[PDB]
């Protein structure tokens, strides 16, 4: 055959792959943690989402901190031979680096773990995507007007906040961030890059969302998303 | 709104 | 005129911008750190790649933290409105959020804070490159065979290194990930896109370069570099 | 190779 080119993830293999979506909702009342009203909204939308991009999706609810960590070892342990990719959605309480089980903190990096290029052999070169809503600590934006391969590759985080910073959520509309990924998958995914939605998404998040409260700590904030990505390739939704 |  | 499309920073500023380079490569003596052979190799590279994409290049060798800081400063007070954007390159020793000085450690946090949206108006809106060759910890990749915007926003960090891991520098050639960087901008910034580009020294590193050590700890190891992205645009070098 |  004539010249060919591999700067793009292989994305027609039989399957797209898992979308496994973990929609922490209610805490045990020992922790803590606040109802988090309005992720109801953000899983029904990637769910619907995600089912239009072809991915096999499986939305979890209310999962305990082990049952958090056992699902995503059995997940890694299956065999993803057939599948392009892997897509993880975490909604949740957070702080930098953890997200919320019902009755406790999982580290991030203990659930990406399993999925490392020497842990999981059948998503070796396969991106995976995790795609976290939860806060990363406690600061707020205020705004100005205007032969092998690493074992941590083909890894990519999309955050919904800046490290450090709170992230916010509607109770009402679902949380800036998975509303407007959503909506930029829906309208961008048979044409752009990945990247290239996700950068959409930081502009959508950055401009059109502003919080109100009646508290002046918490009142007019900004946020702007955090895409980390350690992939090797372009990364597109359909293939030719 | 309401932070995570 | 006819419709028009937003989806890219302006880059046509009279000015492409500042380029400072901060090349750390000897340090007291009582920091117990060591000097950094093949760091000026690096720095000579970065200073030719982007003296060919037309930035104003400064060069600075051999910091003190306090210079660092007192740098940093100075340029986030000079008046930027005819340039298009801003780029730092840390060469240095480092650990997860900090960068060192040639007499102790400076928090990047305080270095990027002078940029922020609400702290250098001339820069608002405007692409805020910081490119990183430092470790972030101490971890080693075994590899594996094959009306108001955030004041956060608007930043790009190229991390030469995955969170929590060392990076390569070889005494000879230079870093892995600044002589992939360099090699990527001179071949692609006429023709794509940044996140793009940088996806293509993200395979590079990955793919082309694995220690060589006496030491078996510290034999046979990979890397994986770390794009985090706050942009709100897609970047081009060049313009229409 | 040496590490930074
Ligand atoms: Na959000
Ligand atoms: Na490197």
């Amino acid at each position: 055959s004539g010249i060919s080119l591999d700067n793009s993830y292989k994305m027609d293999y039989p399957e797209m792959g898992l979308c496994i979506i973990i929609n922490n909702k209610n805490f045990h009342k020992s922790t803590g943690m606040t109802s988090r009203s309005g992720t109801d909204v953000d899983a029904a939308n990637l769910r619907e989402t995600f089912r239009n991009l072809k991915y096999e999706v499986r939305n979890k609810n209310d999962l305990t901190r082990e049952e958090i960590v056992e699902l995503m070892r059995d997940v890694s342990k299956e065999d993803h031979s057939k599948r392009s990719s892997f897509v993880c959605v975490l909604l949740s309480h957070g702080e930098e680096g953890i997200i919320f089980g019902t009755n406790g903190p999982v580290d991030l990096k203990k659930i990406t773990n399993f999925f490392r290029g020497d842990r999981c052999r059948s998503l070796t070169g396969k991106p995976k995507l995790f795609i976290i809503q939860a806060c990363r600590g406690t600061e707020l934006d205020c705004g100005i007007e205007t032969h092998k391969i690493p074992v941590a590759a083909d890894f990519l985080y999309a955050y919904s906040t800046a490290p450090g910073y709170y992230s916010w959520r509607n109770s009402k509309d679902g949380s800036w961030f998975i509303q407007s990924l959503c909506a930029m998958l829906k309208q961008y995914a048979d044409k752009l890059e990945f990247m290239h939605i996700l950068t959409r998404v930081n502009r959508k998040v950055a401009t059109e969302f502003e919080s109100f409260s009646f508290d002046a700590t918490f009142h007019a904030k900004k946020q702007i998303p955090c895409i980390v990505s350690m992939l090797t390739k372009e990364l597109y939704f359909y293939h030719h | 709104d309401e932070v995570d």
